[PDB]
Order: C-alpha cells, then sequence, then structure tokens
C-alpha cells in the first residue's frame, strides 16, 4: 500500500511509554517529561537521552516542552529513519520476546505478505509492538503472528489506516 | 526554523526558498515592472 514515513510524534510517544513501562493511552501528549515522570530525575534524564541519542539535537528545555511542541521541533529535522537508540530497541524485543528461528526479517516479510505494508508502516507496526512488549517470550509462531496482527490493527487505529 | 537551519530574512512568499537582497532585482525586477505602471487591465483586480 502507501509508504508514508513514520511520523516522530509516535516515535517519541513509544520511546517515553517503553521507559516509563506503561500503555501508550496512560500517557498524553499534554503532559511534560517532568510532570509524567513524578520527581524521579534518573528516569527523566535517561528518557531525554534516549532522544538525544534517537533524533540527535533537541530543543532549549525538553522536560518542561510538553511532547506536541518536542514531537514537531524533532519532526523539523527528522529525516523519517528508524534511528539507533529504535535499532537496539526493535533488536532486544526480537532476539528476548520471540520464537528461536523468528528474526526481524521474518516477521517484516510477514507482515508485507499479510497486509501489503511497505518497510514504512512496517517501522511503525514494530515500534507500536514496543510499546506493550509482552513480560513472557511467545513459544508458538501463530502466537507470535497473532500479536503482530493485533499490533496492526492497533497501528492502522492510531494513524487512520483501513484494512 | 526553515529546512532545520534557523533563518533570519526575506523568503519568496510562494515557495518559501531563502531570497538575498542582491539577488531580488535579478528574481523579481522582470515581474515587478512588468505588473507596475500602466498596463494592459487585469481582471483579478477589477472583480473579474
Ligand atoms: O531527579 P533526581 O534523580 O532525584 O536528581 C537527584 C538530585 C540532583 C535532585 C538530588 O536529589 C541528588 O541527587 N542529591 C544527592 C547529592 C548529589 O548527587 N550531589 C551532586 C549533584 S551534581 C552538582 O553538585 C553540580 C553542580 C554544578
Amino acid at each position: 500500500i502507501a509508504d508514508e514515513p513514520v511520523k516522530a510524534s509516535l516515535l517519541l510517544h513509544v520511546l517515553v511509554a517503553h521507559k516509563l513501562k506503561k500503555s501508550l493511552d496512560s500517557i498524553p501528549m499534554s503532559k511534560t517529561i517532568k510532570d509524567l515522570v513524578g520527581g524521579k530525575s534518573t528516569v527523566q534524564n535517561e528518557i531525554l537521552g534516549d532522544l538525544g541519542k534517537e533524533f540527535g539535537t533537541t530543543p532549549e528545555k525538553p522536560e518542561e516542552t510538553p511532547l506536541e511542541e518536542l514531537a514537531e521541533t524533532f519532526q523539523d529535522t527528522f529525516s523519517g529513519a528508524l534511528g539507533k537508540q529504535s535499532s537496539s530497541l526493535l533488536s532486544r524485543l526480537i532476539s528476548s520476546k520471540m520464537p528461536g528461528g523468528f528474526t526481524i526479517t521474518v516477521a517484516r516479510k510477514y507482515l508485507q505478505t499479510r497486509w501489503g505494508l511497505p518497510s514504512g508502516r512496517q517501522d511503525g507496526v514494530l515500534l507500536v509492538a514496543l510499546s506493550n512488549e509482552p513480560a513472557a517470550r511467545l513459544g508458538s509462531e501463530a502466537d507470535a503472528k497473532a500479536f503482530l496482527d493485533s499490533m496492526a490493527q492497533k497501528y492502522a487505529s492510531i494513524v487512520g489506516v483501513d484494512l | 526554523n526553515l529546512k532545520g537551519r534557523p533563518y533570519t530574512g526575506w523568503v519568496d512568499s510562494k515557495t518559501k526558498e531563502p531570497v538575498d537582497d542582491k539577488d531580488v532585482k535579478a528574481k523579481y525586477e522582470t515581474s515587478i515592472l512588468e505588473h507596475s505602471g500602466i498596463r494592459l487591465i487585469e481582471p483579478e483586480l477589477f472583480n473579474g
């Protein structure tokens, strides 16, 4: 289908949600990183370190800027690329929670064949998969395919795509 | 901000592309002289 590059507002919202260990819905974009974190500066400074490694250059004081103004300031320079911090997050999601033999490229082939989603959508489906990483490894291949299918519909809901 | 970098100055009003004052004359003077002064009536300016 249509290949639109992944939005920075979704990427940023996933990285914060993954770090705070909360569901993507539990973090409102209106709240600031300093408000969200609840006084735990070490968590807040690890978030600012993840954002600095992901995008590169960051605004003056990103902990007091709400996640909207921070998302659009990143988007002005954001080339659309996966990132380095997201490379490691997705590498360790696939290595630690997917069945033995089921690598990242086999999931990239499956979602392409099943949904007709290009590499720009498949990035987004893998990012929304990261924000709600399952506690235990999915032993069966069909449970990993049912998770990836459920994540596609959740990504499709968030963006507004009809399959 | 304009294409990432911080810019201060004139830009083309259509394309938002930066325009240096030196370049304004080579880039626009022909269009300025064409659409100024005594000239054929332009329907867009007089309600078609
Ligand atoms: O948000 P937090 O992780 O709670 O940040 C810790 C905080 C700096 C607020 C403070 O409570 C703390 O850690 N106090 C213990 C003493 C300490 O770490 N002192 C050195 C801090 S850096 C400094 O002095 C720099 C000056 C330019």
